[PDB]
RNA sequence: UAAUUGCGAUAACGAACGAGACCUUAACCUACUAAAUAGUGGUGCUAGCAUUUGCUGGUUAUCCACUUCUUAGAGGGACUAUCGGUUUCAAGCCGAUGGAAGUUUGAGGCAAUAACAGGUCUGUGAUGCCCUUAGACGUUCUGGGCCGCACGCGCGCUACACUGACGGAGCCAGCGAGUCUAACCUUGGCCGAGAGGUCUUGGUAAUCUUGUGAAACUCCGUCGUGCUGGGGAUAGAGCAUUGUAAUUAUUGCUCUUCAACGAGGAAUUCCUAGUAAGCGCAAGUCAUCAGCUUGCGUUGAUUACGUCCCUGCCCUUUGUACACACC
């Protein structure tokens, strides 16, 4: 009957994607993970220190899947949160742009993602396929 | 052409779009099935429209909804407005007036607002005070 | 190039400071208020006052020189803006004349009830459904007070 | 709530809607007691209670005693307000809103 | 509360005084002949007057009302 | 998932740069008890000696807890990208340091008394005791002491 | 042609009949025209406290100046375009016709 | 002399005033009207801004 | 409170003794009537949900729900 | 009756102001007029998954059609309608039904007579008198101060943690504002842990920023009753941005330091439904700076549906040695 990620709970299937990319192994993490806090409004690094980067890997790319075309500083609010600002009250603050600018490059070198007219990134047509395809994969993996 | 309606349902800021065509029983919502909305704590709120009159109802059309607006339970609410009222639209248009009113009939006795939507506005804030009806503390000495 | 917003409060506070420069000038010419009707190559603005031969002057010279004083105060190109003076109906029916008047009256040196009943029994002549007309301040003693001289029915909300 | 009746499903085999209704009954106030003006010092007089409010006192004692029990304990709210509402049930005296009530009548009784 | 001022009232009875057989015990033709019988310069306050004009219809029909 | 039988070689109590660090608690949240170890510098510290961070602080073996204070203790030469440091550049050596255990008072105090000797407005300050960054103090701070 | 002309008054009532006279006599010109889109009115607020001074109950004061927008596409020969802008002044309203 | 008024006046509340009655305190900028609250509320009526609700 | 962390010979056989003859098995189960921290309790959750001796009822997060299996 | 709102009574009759009416706003309209600056469907072109035909998308010069959703103009609609109780059986009130709506439908705006020796001469080129007027109390420049800290008060903000913190995911508003002789709101690309930098771009705006992808919230984990991964005051070091200038730290960022606080005594504030409370956002101020304010939406309870006990207010009677009037 054909799948798409749209078919597909958001959380089992961003699970199933990124341990896809980890297993496949050529994201070209960029090793400056296990540093970095991923937010100005963080305050602690990411607890799963060795996966992660995968993690926002497979979230940007069904992302920009659902979307037209997305860019680096839509990336920034969409993963952005409440920033603790310690003794005043709290704000809504950006996520980092090089995690999120590095993490859109490494999808256009394995081809999920590519350069749109109007700016942006919009996903090519070999990561629909293989979107569609872990689609197609984690529906079938509850029969 | 193919026989279809267009209805709404509402709640807050809330707006749900529903287009309600003949069909083999798709339900969607935003492009993904009915399974998936997303407080699955709230996922009978919508599932209710389909289960009040069976889904029977249901397996000759099929029902597409698009929700804007508000936030995550008045969206909710918005989208089973819209699904009912696009049941009884359906059968008001295509199918008789003594469906439709049984359509009407258990909707009704179960939710009103499944049907009728909820009036309740936000009232305006005022001037000195956070909000609405509460003023900023009274001091005397 | 402005926007919408900016250019309407423009023309706004532009009729403001008009209708302040004309009421500070045009004062003992019974100055009754003033209109601006923008229009492809000309604006052109309406003095409504009483004595409108007080106002042109001989041959319009004062309406040369309002006109001049208008155009170098803001900015306008030679035959862009036109002044025109124009006789108010119902002078009775005009708050600002019937104040202007009251105004001149106790400068000259009239009594404040006689000025008052004056302008009242004018404006009640006039036709109006009421008038009311208030002096407040020093009146015959240091302490001040306010005086209330009413005439017809008026009504307040 | 959702947790809550699975957890009182599981303690006791019963269905957990009779539990909550058996609880809601068994904690109403049946007797209260009221201030009165009493000579410039208070006195409280006996009265009556109104089954609506029998009800809304019961719910407001069940889910405070909850509440208060849940507060810095390693034990969850679900849980504290399982054994809150099994207790109440059985009327087995430690139950917190069990005590509030048998209070609140005891006070009306010696103020009638 | 619901009670009626006295340019309502004094609508109301000048309309019965001097229309008693054009105008009916229905709130909808009442309405219908009001708005274009009287001149009033408010949508509700012709709706008022007419609903008092039919309430007052209704007494009428009960026995004769005082005034 | 996975239960483990720990053995007699778990201990309650280890000495770390003069610091009686407990065990019984995991081991990132056991070296900030190290005074100049923070949250962020002892995960990052634990990531590049690669010790499991989900396992105590009493079961880690000696050579890991030696491991663990060698990077602590010369940070630059293990990739810590040197604006995790809290003294770097500093007045004197031009260097980037990370000051620990007792190092963190030292230098506080060295930092306070340069400033009252040159008597700046801040050692100035701090001598007085009052709030030196500029701080309202007509109402907060009264039992400061 | 292409010509599109926008009406930007505060006064509604004269907004209105502007509109209606231009596009009456596009219809009786028999000109092919989209019709009059009425953009959102547009709310200018401006929020002050009442008193000049500071003291008393602190009562504060919002003015409003309501801008309401039309425009009107057009597909006219050019004749038809001057006297479409010679025509139709109204004071308060302000109209731009522009082309292509 | 070039030190008299020589001091900048690019910014802040000393290269602003109303243009009415040349106040630097009070201040409505938006619109850009640049007229103190009290001479708004003046002549709001005649700018065009009124009260409603 | 001094829970155990660790776990040794003793609380592994105990708990594999006694988490059956409890109706409902929990976390704040584990760490009262065993005395050991909610991590423990945590893991010996889906470990004897692994083997199978207590069977789930939900399994939420901030809530687990088991009963025993018989 | 919310109301000197009315039924009525009646040495008064007829009126006027206030109240109400009114006006603005929020709710309804598959009825009218329309829309390439709002949308929807279909047809072109095209991607992916499937296999007759399907599903999810992209592309407006690719055209056509429509107006349900959206925006206005013009109107309609509620008048307590109908029915049943109750009342001299009048004005009305109570319940149920229908209805988008039935506490004057909700919220405002406007708002009388008489007054206070209320506040304001520091909003005003509004002002009388008094003072000063050239080593001026005018004005400008430089540097300080308005922030100074033993203490005592009033608005508030963060919290004392598991109904939680942290980490990954999920992922949704409404009100608004924005650059011309200027440099505003800024998408996108690149660099940088971050703050930020840089190259461009759209927007004088229902078009662009902006679906303002907000936060609380959800879901999976980590922690685990330990002032603890609660809390983040006070400090140290370094990097940036605004600005002529940041030293008494302008703010932002990074690492480190990690204090009180274990739910708060007498007292005392506000509040009756989309309200309280939680949660953030825009705007004002504004070169920079919100723990403030004016609005806006998101999540959404409990408990009244009363009374005159306290604190007050209105009307009538009554007493008074009060009239600057019980201070
Ligand atoms: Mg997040
Ligand atoms: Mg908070
Ligand atoms: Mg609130
Ligand atoms: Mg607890
Ligand atoms: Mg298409
Ligand atoms: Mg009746
Ligand atoms: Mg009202
Ligand atoms: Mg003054
Ligand atoms: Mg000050
Ligand atoms: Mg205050
Ligand atoms: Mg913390
Ligand atoms: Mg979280
Ligand atoms: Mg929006
Ligand atoms: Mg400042
Ligand atoms: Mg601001
Ligand atoms: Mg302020
Ligand atoms: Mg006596
Ligand atoms: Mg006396
Ligand atoms: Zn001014």
């Amino acid at each position: 009957p054909g799948v798409s990620v749209r078919d597909v709970a958001a959380q089992d299937f961003i699970n199933a994607y990124a341990s896809f990319l980890q297993r496949q192994g050529k994201l070209e993490v960029p090793g400056y993970v296990d540093i970095v806090k991923t937010s100005s409004g963080n305050e602690m690094p990411p607890q799963d220190a060795e996966g992660w980067f995968y993690k926002r890997a497979a979230s940007v790319a069904r992302h920009i899947y659902m979307r037209k075309q997305v860019g680096v500083g839509k990336l920034n609010k969409l993963y952005g949160g409440a920033k603790s600002r310690g003794v005043r009250p709290y704000k809504h603050i950006d996520a980092s742009g090089s995690i999120n600018r590095k993490v859109l490059q490494a999808l256009e070198k394995i081809g999920i993602v590519e350069i749109s007219p109007k700016g942006g990134r919009r996903i090519s047509e070999n990561g629909q396929r293989d979107l569609d395809r872990i689609a197609a994969q984690t529906l079938e993996e509850d029969e | 052409a193919v026989p279809s309606v267009q209805t709404f349902g509402k709640k807050k800021s809330a707006t749900a779009v529903a287009h309600v065509k003949a069909g083999k029983g798709l339900i969607k919502v935003n492009g993904s099935p009915i399974t998936l909305v997303e407080p699955e704590i709230l996922r009978f709120k919508v599932y209710e429209p389909l289960l009040l009159v069976g889904l029977d109802k249901f397996s000759n059309i099929d029902i597409r909804v698009r929700v804007t607006g508000g936030g995550h339970v008045s969206q909710v609410y918005a989208i089973r407005q819209a699904i009912a009222k696009g049941l009884v639209a359906y059968h008001q248009k295509y199918v008789d007036e003594q469906s439709k009113n049984e359509l009407k009939k258990a909707f009704t006795s179960y939710d009103r607002t499944l049907l009728i939507a909820d009036s309740r506005r936000p009232e305006p804030k005022k001037f000195g005070g956070k909000g609405a009806r509460s003023r900023f503390q009274k001091s005397y000495r | 190039l402005i926007s919408k917003k900016r250019k309407l409060v423009a023309d706004g506070v532009f009729y403001a400071e008009l209708n302040e420069f004309f009421t500070r000038e045009l004062a003992e010419e019974g100055y009754s208020g003033v209109e601006v009707r923008v229009t492809p190559t000309k604006t052109e603005v309406i003095i409504r006052a009483t004595r409108t031969q007080d106002v042109l002057g001989e041959n319009g010279r004062r309406i040369n020189e309002l006109t001049l004083l208008v155009q170098k105060r803001f900015k306008y190109a030679p035959g862009t803006i036109v002044l025109y003076a124009e006789r108010v109906q119902d002078r009775g029916l005009s708050a600002v004349a019937q104040a202007e008047s009251m105004k001149f009256k106790l400068l000259n040196g009239l009594a404040i009830r006689r000025a008052a009943y004056g302008v009242v029994r004018y404006v009640m002549e006039s036709g109006a459904k009421g008038c009311e007309v208030v002096v407040s301040g020093k009146l015959r003693a240091a302490r001040a007070k306010a005086m209330k001289f009413a005439d017809g029915f008026l009504i307040h909300s | 709530i959702k947790h809550t009746l699975d957890i009182i499903n599981v303690l006791t085999d019963q269905n957990p809607i009779q539990v909550v209704v058996d609880a809601i009954t068994n904690t109403g106030p049946r007797e209260d007691t009221t201030r009165v003006g009493g000579g410039g010092a208070a006195r409280r007089q006996a009265v009556d209670v109104s089954p609506l409010r029998r009800v809304n006192q019961a719910i407001a004692l069940l889910t405070i005693g909850a509440r208060e029990a849940a507060f810095r304990n390693i034990k969850t709210i679900a849980e504290t307000l399982a054994e809150e509402l099994i207790n109440a049930a059985k009327g087995s005296s430690t139950s917190y809103a069990i005590k509030k009530k048998d209070e609140l009548e005891r006070v009306a009784k010696s103020n009638r | 509360g619901r009670v009626r001022t006295k340019t309502v009232k004094r609508a109301s009875k000048a309309l019965i005084e001097r229309y008693y057989p054009k105008l009916t015990l229905d709130f909808q033709t009442n309405k219908r002949l009001c708005d274009e019988i009287a001149t009033i310069q408010s949508k509700r306050l012709r709706n008022k007057i007419a609903g008092y004009t039919t309430h007052l219809m209704k007494r009428i029909q009960k026995g004769p009302v005082r005034g | 998932s996975l239960v483990v039988q720990e053995q007699g070689s778990f201990q309650h109590i280890l000495r770390l740069l003069n610091t009686n660090v407990d065990g019984n608690i995991k081991i990132v949240y056991a070296l900030t008890t190290i005074k100049g170890v923070g949250r962020r510098y002892s995960n990052l510290v634990c990531k590049k000696a690669d010790v499991d961070l989900h396992k105590r602080a009493g079961e880690l073996t000696q050579e890991e807890l030696e491991r663990i204070v060698q990077i602590m203790q010369n940070p630059t030469h293990y990739k810590i990208p040197a604006w995790f440091l809290n003294r770097q550049n500093d007045i004197t050596d031009g260097k980037d340091y990370h000051t620990l255990a007792n190092n963190v008072e030292s230098k506080l105090r060295d930092d306070l008394e340069r400033l009252k000797k040159i008597r700046a407005h801040r050692g100035i300050r701090h001598f007085w005791g009052l709030r030196v960054r500029g701080q309202h103090t007509k109402t907060t701070g009264r039992r400061r002491a | 042609i292409k010509i599109r002309i926008t009406l930007t008054s505060t006064k509604v009532k004269q907004l209105e009949n502007v509109s209606s006279n231009i596009v009456k006599n596009a219809e009786q010109h028999n000109l092919v025209k989209k019709g009059p889109v009425r953009l959102p009115t547009k709310v200018l607020k401006i929020s002050t406290r009442k008193t000049p001074n500071g003291e008393g109950s602190k009562t504060w004061e919002t003015y409003e100046m309501r801008i309401h927008k039309r425009y009107i596409d057009l597909e006219a020969p050019v004749q038809i375009v001057k006297r479409i802008t010679q025509i139709t002044i109204e004071p308060g309203v302000d109209v731009e016709v522009v082309v292509a | 002399e070039n030190v008299w008024f020589s001091h900048p006046r690019r910014y802040g509340k000393g290269s602003r005033q109303c243009r009415v009655c040349s106040s630097h305190t009070g201040l409505i900028r938006k619109y850009g009207l640049n007229i103190c609250r009290q001479c708004f509320r003046e002549k709001a009526n005649d700018i065009g801004f009124n009260k409603f609700r | 409170a001094q829970h155990a962390v660790i776990l040794d010979q003793e609380k592994y056989d105990r708990i594999l003794k006694e988490v059956p003859t409890y109706r409902y098995v929990s976390v704040s189960v584990l760490v009262d009537r065993l005395k050991i921290g909610g991590s423990l309790a945590r893991i010996a959750l889906r470990h004897l949900e692994k083997e199978g001796i207590i069977k789930p009822i939900s399994k939420h997060s901030k809530q687990a729900i088991y009963t025993r299996a018989t």
